[PDB]
RNA sequence: CUUUG
RNA sequence: AACAAAGGAGCAGCCUCUGGGCCACCGUUUCGGCUUUUGUUGGUUUUAAAAGUCCAUUGGAGAUUAUGGGGCAGUGUGACAA
RNA sequence: UGUUGCUGUUAAAGGGUUCGUAGUUGAAUUGAGGGCCUCUAAGGCGCAAUGGUUUAGUCCCAUCCACUUCGGAUUGGUGACCC
C-alpha cells in the first residue's frame, strides 16, 4: 500500500525534471512535503508552488526551472551528530561543493550547512543536488 | 497552455469524478409532480429505489440502471446545485 | 486491491467540496432527527435509513444539517444494534452457505469461499474487541 | 433605568461607550411591529461588546460581537438584520461576528490529543470568515507560496452572488485582517464542479 | 377586594 | 517517531457575594481519637471556626458547564365571589 | 557475503495456488504571530499629474481612391503607451 508519503513526492519531482516537464502534480500531501519544498525554493531549485484544498487530503503542484538534477529520500531516517555529517556528504552527494542534505533537527527541518552552524545534530530526511 | 493549477473546460469535463482537482458529485435533485394529486416531492437523480409519490403512492421512478428513470406522465423540473 | 480476493474496483462516492447544506431545504434539525428514528423502528439498519431519506426527503448528508451522523442519533435513543451491521451482514451470508453444503457435498467452489468469509469474521471481531464494542467473551461458532 | 440597554450584556450597562448605544437602541426599536418572529427572536439576543474599525476607504467597518450561544437564533434572521442596520447608519458597512476563544498547542503529546477540536485556531478562523460573507460561501481555498517563503491565501466565491457582495470586498478583507492577523484575497468562479475562474 | 366552592 | 489511554449519551456537571436555620466530625474486626485560649499540670464543660445540609439572597458568566424556553401549575398557599 | 553494497526471463536461484499466527511495515489533521521606525530594496501588470512636433504605435473622426490590393490630416483622446 502507501507507506511513505515523503518519497511519493520526491520521486515524482525528480523523474519529471528529467522528462522535460515544467510542472508536476503530487497527489498525497503532508506537513513534511510542504517544508521540504520551502527549503529548496529559497536557493532556486523550485520556482513557486500551489497547495490545493479538497477537504479530505490535499494536492500540491510544483514549478520547475532545470536547475535541479535529482532529489530523493533516505528511507529509514538514520541519525547524525556534529562530526557525523561528513560521512553523508562523502556518500550521497557527488561533491562537497554544491549539494545539500536535509535533516530534521531539534530546531526544525533544515539543511546540513545551517545545522552544523547552529550546532545541532538530528535525524536525516532526504537530499537534493 | 493548459496549466495544471488552472485547467480549461475540456480538460476537466471528460474525466471520471475522482480524477478532477475538485472531486465533486455527479448528481442533482429534482422536483416531480404526479397527475393524480397536487404535490411536489423531491427526488434523487440516481434514486436506486422505487419512490412513492409524496402523499399518494404510485411510484415516480423505477430504480433501473445506473440512472433512475421516471414513471410516465409525471412532469419534472430540476433544481440548483448551490 | 480486494481484501482476500483479487480485483481492482474504483466504484465510489465523492461528496461535494462545500459542507454547507442547500438553500432550497425547508427542513431543520428536529424534522430530520424525527424521520431517522421513526424509520429505524421498522428494523432498518443505518445504511437503509440514509438511502430512504435521500430519495424522498432530499437530505443528502445527514451530518451537514443535523450536525451529527446516523449512528450517533440512534445510540442516544438506544435503538442502535447490539452487534454492529457490518459484521452481522457477513454472519448471515456465511450461515446460508453452510446450509447449502449440508445437501451439496460435492460442491467445491462454495467451500473455497466459506474459508474467506469465516476469516474476515475474525478480523472484524478483533477490531470490535480492540475498540470496545463487544464483550471479550464473544465467539463465532 | 434605560429600556434599550437590555439589548446589551449586564457588564457593559453602567458606563457604556458611544458606538455601543446606537446599535443597542436600533435593536430595541426594531423589536416591535416588524412582522413575525423578528419581533420575538431579538429579545433573547444581546450583544457582548462592539468595535468600529476605520480604514482609509469611502466607508467604515462596523463590527458587532455577540456571544456564541445565540448563534442559532442569529443565522435565520441574519439577512434581514444586516439590511435594517445599514439603513440607519450611513456610509458604513455592517457585519455580525460571533465571539470565540482559542486554545494553543501545549507541546506535550498527551495534552495535545485531549484538545477539543472545535476551538482550535483553524476551525475558529474559518467560521469568522464565513460569518462575514454569510450567503456567499466558499467554493475553494488555495494557498500560493512565493519565492520569498511567503504564503498567501485566496478564497473563491460564486458569480451567482457576485453583484451583491462585489463592492464590499476591500472592507471585508480589512476586517478579517485586524481580527485573525492573517491575510485574505477573493476571486470568483462560475462553475465550481469543474473549477474555472471568472475573467469578467 | 381582609378568598370562593 | 514510539509507548500508554479513549471507543464518544461511557453525559444532560453553573458560579459567586451575603444572611438565616439545622448539624460534631475523622477511623472503627466488642468506642477509639480531638487544634487553641483561660498562670502551669490533671479531670469537666461552654463558646466559635471549618465541614456537612437546607433555605433565603447579591453580582456575573455559559462554547452541554445549562440557564432559558416549553409542558403538567399532582408537596401547596395567597392576590379576582369579575 | 553484499548494513553502506550483489544476483534470481534465458548464465546458479521465486517456492503449484490460497487462507493465516509470531514477526517486520503502515495515510491525513490541532501550527509556526503581527505592529511601528529607517536604510539607493528588489518589485507593482495599482493610481494622480507634465512632457510625445509620424519626435512611438494603436483605437475612434475626416476625405478621396477602391469591387481582393489607397493614404494625406485634426500633438484627434495626456482611452492606450513609452520616458
Amino acid at each position: 500500500t502507501m507507506m511513505s508519503v515523503l518519497a511519493n513526492a520526491l520521486r515524482c519531482i525528480a523523474s519529471a525534471e528529467r522528462r522535460g516537464k515544467r510542472q508536476v502534480l503530487i497527489r498525497p500531501s503532508s506537513k513534511v512535503v510542504v517544508k521540504f519544498l520551502q527549503v529548496m525554493q529559497k536557493h532556486g531549485y523550485i520556482g513557486e508552488f500551489e497547495i490545493i484544498d479538497d477537504h479530505r487530503a490535499g494536492k500540491i503542484v510544483v514549478n520547475l526551472n532545470g536547475r535541479l538534477n535529482k532529489c530523493g529520500a533516505i528511507c529509514p531516517r538514520f541519525d547524525c551528530t556534529t562530526p557525523d555529517f561528513e560521512k553523508w556528504v562523502k556518500n550521497i552527494l557527488p561533491s562537497r561543493q554544491f549539494g545539500f542534505v536535509v535533516l530534521t533537527t531539534s530546531l526544525g527541518i533544515m539543511d546540513h550547512e545551517e545545522a552544523r552552524a547552529r550546532n545541532t545534530g538530528g535525524k536525516v530526511l532526504g537530499f537534493f543536488y | 497552455d493548459s496549466d495544471l493549477s488552472y485547467p480549461t473546460v475540456r480538460s476537466e469535463r471528460m474525466k471520471h469524478k475522482r480524477r478532477r482537482l475538485v472531486q465533486g458529485p455527479n448528481s442533482y435533485f429534482m422536483d416531480v409532480k404526479c397527475p393524480g394529486c397536487n404535490a411536489i416531492t423531491i427526488v434523487y437523480s440516481h434514486a436506486t429505489s422505487e419512490v412513492q409519490c409524496n402523499g399518494c403512492a404510485t411510484k415516480l421512478c423505477r430504480p433501473t440502471g445506473g440512472k433512475a428513470m421516471l414513471t410516465t406522465g409525471c412532469g419534472f423540473r430540476k433544481k440548483a446545485d448551490h | 486491491v480486494r481484501m482476500q480476493g483479487v480485483g481492482h474496483g474504483k466504484s465510489a462516492s465523492s461528496l461535494p467540496f462545500c459542507r454547507t447544506p442547500p438553500s432550497w431545504l425547508k427542513i431543520a434539525s428536529r424534522d430530520v432527527i424525527d424521520a431517522v428514528c421513526k424509520l429505524a423502528k421498522k428494523g432498518l439498519t443505518p445504511s437503509r435509513i440514509g438511502m430512504q431519506l435521500r430519495d424522498s426527503m432530499g437530505i443528502a448528508q445527514v451530518k451537514n444539517v443535523t450536525g451529527r451522523k446516523i449512528l450517533r442519533i440512534l445510540k442516544h435513543k438506544g435503538m442502535a444494534p447490539e452487534i454492529p451491521e457490518d459484521l452481522y451482514c457477513l454472519i448471515k451470508r456465511a450461515t446460508e452457505m453452510r446450509k447449502h453444503l449440508e445437501r451439496n457435498t460435492k460442491d467445491r467452489d462454495t467451500k473455497f469461499r466459506l474459508i474467506l468469509v469465516e476469516s474476515r469474521i475474525h478480523r472484524l471481531a478483533r477490531y470490535y474487541k480492540r475498540v470496545k464494542q463487544l464483550p471479550p467473551t464473544w465467539k463465532y461458532e | 433605568v434605560k429600556p434599550h440597554l437590555r439589548k446589551l450584556r449586564k457588564l457593559k450597562r453602567p458606563n457604556p461607550s458611544e458606538d455601543e448605544d446606537s446599535v443597542a437602541k436600533a435593536l430595541f426599536e426594531l423589536e416591535a411591529t416588524h412582522k413575525t418572529l423578528r419581533t420575538q427572536l431579538p429579545r433573547f439576543h444581546i450583544n457582548t461588546v462592539r468595535t468600529l474599525s476605520s480604514p482609509r476607504f469611502r466607508r467604515t467597518a462596523t463590527v458587532v460581537f455577540y456571544p456564541l450561544r445565540f448563534l442559532m437564533l442569529v443565522r435565520k434572521i441574519q439577512r434581514t438584520l444586516t439590511a435594517e442596520l445599514e439603513k440607519r447608519f450611513p456610509g458604513s458597512i455592517v457585519v455580525l461576528v460571533a465571539q470565540r476563544k482559542i486554545t494553543k498547542r501545549p507541546k506535550d503529546v498527551y495534552k495535545l490529543q485531549k484538545v477539543q477540536r472545535s476551538r482550535t485556531s483553524v476551525a475558529v478562523f474559518e467560521n469568522i470568515l464565513n460569518d462575514l460573507i454569510y450567503p456567499c460561501d466558499v467554493m475553494g481555498r488555495r494557498w500560493r507560496c512565493r519565492t520569498d517563503g511567503t504564503k498567501v491565501m485566496k478564497v473563491f466565491l460564486d458569480s451567482r452572488d457576485r453583484k451583491r457582495v462585489e463592492s464590499r470586498l476591500p472592507i471585508i478583507a480589512h476586517v478579517y485582517k485586524q481580527l485573525t492577523h492573517r491575510t485574505v484575497s477573493f476571486g470568483f468562479m462560475w462553475n465550481p464542479k469543474l473549477q474555472q475562474v471568472s475573467s469578467r
